[PDB]
């Protein structure tokens, strides 16, 4: 296999995706450099689960999926196994035995825009916890109390995304983050993603 | 554990300045503190470290020999001292604590920002 894995689309996707509504990207049969990655200064965050990012290119996987999605920048630490709020537990979950990297960087500069960019949500309210990569895109009513709603939006009853306001001049901790998580999958099958 | 930085300001090109991240609590889960700087036109930029426990430091290559981490943990704060500063030095500066060791780098606890401005003639 000679062909590179297809992270520029990955990591330089012109628009990411809602953490409510995050994107999966499957990569497989391909050479993949993770050391530039790591080596760069490009990233904030480059922690890995379950295996070191210093051995990333000598190893191969059957698949690799590449998770994506914008969030503020106080959540990055809630991407990671055992961690708790609305973010890991509404919006993105990883398992406790998650096998794979994180990697997050600011993108105040693409995703923040004067007057306010509105258009990256997340799940402020759920019943219950997401289980590890489950997504939820549903938009229903939801009952903070006991009153039923009826679909109708009001005390107790709430919308159930919530924008986030990205201004560029917004505090580091509002601004808005990139997080691509990769996951190394080894199935009972010839591995096909490999270093260099 | 709240950062705040400190020490922004305008300078002319050859000046220096110094920036300060000063840490409210002490959490011992941080291993290490990261300057950062964000302007237009490219991505932000990790341009130095230094470990917390032994005060090793990391620079970008765009500011070593002109940049200066270091750290007092008497009162919880990290420096930048930059010397021989240029104007593509004009940034958002902003500090950041996380974890470091054998699974990566994590920097997660985040300043506020401030701006370096940095002028000709
Ligand atoms: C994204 O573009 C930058 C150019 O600034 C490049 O350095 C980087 O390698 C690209 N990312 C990937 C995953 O190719």
């Amino acid at each position: 296999i000679t062909n590179l894995c297809p992270f520029g689309e990955v990591f330089n996707a012109t628009r990411f995706a809602s953490v409510y509504a995050w994107n999966r990207k499957r990569i497989s049969n391909c050479v993949a450099d993770y050391s530039v990655l790591y080596n760069s200064a490009s990233f904030s965050t480059f922690k890995c689960y379950g295996v070191s990012p210093t051995k990333l290119n000598d190893l191969c996987f059957t698949n690799v999926y590449a998770d994506s999605f914008v969030i503020r920048g106080d959540e990055v630490r809630q991407i990671a196994p055992g961690q708790t709020g609305k973010i890991a537990d509404y919006n993105y979950k990883l398992p406790d035995d998650f096998t794979g990297c994180v990697i997050a960087w600011n993108s105040n500069n693409l995703d923040s825009k004067v007057g306010g960019n509105y258009n990256y949500l997340y799940r402020l309210f759920r019943k219950s916890n997401l289980k590890p990569f489950e997504r939820d895109i549903s938009t229903e009513i939801y009952q903070a109390g006991s009153t039923p709603c009826n679909g109708v939006e009001g005390f107790n009853c709430y919308f159930p995304l919530q924008s986030y306001g990205f201004q560029p001049t917004n505090g580091v901790g509002y601004q808005p983050y990139r997080v691509v998580v990769l996951s190394f999958e080894l199935l009972h099958a010839p591995a096909t993603v490999c270093g260099p | 554990v709240q950062l705040v930085e400190s020490g922004g300001g305008s300078v002319q090109a050859g000046g220096s300045l110094r920036l300060s991240c000063a840490a409210s609590g002490y959490t011992i889960n941080t291993d290490a503190v990261a300057w950062f700087r964000q302007a237009p036109g490219k991505g932000d930029e990790r341009v130095a470290v230094i470990y917390t426990g032994s005060g090793n430091t990391n620079y970008a290559d765009s500011v070593k020999g002109r940049f200066t981490i270091s750290q007092d943990n008497a009162k919880n704060t990290v420096y930048l001292q930059m010397n021989s500063l240029k104007p593509e030095d004009t940034a958002l500066y902003y500090c950041a604590s996380g974890y470091y060791g054998a699974s990566g780098y994590d920097f997660n606890n985040w300043g506020q920002g401030t701006q370096v401005t940095v002028s000709s003639a």
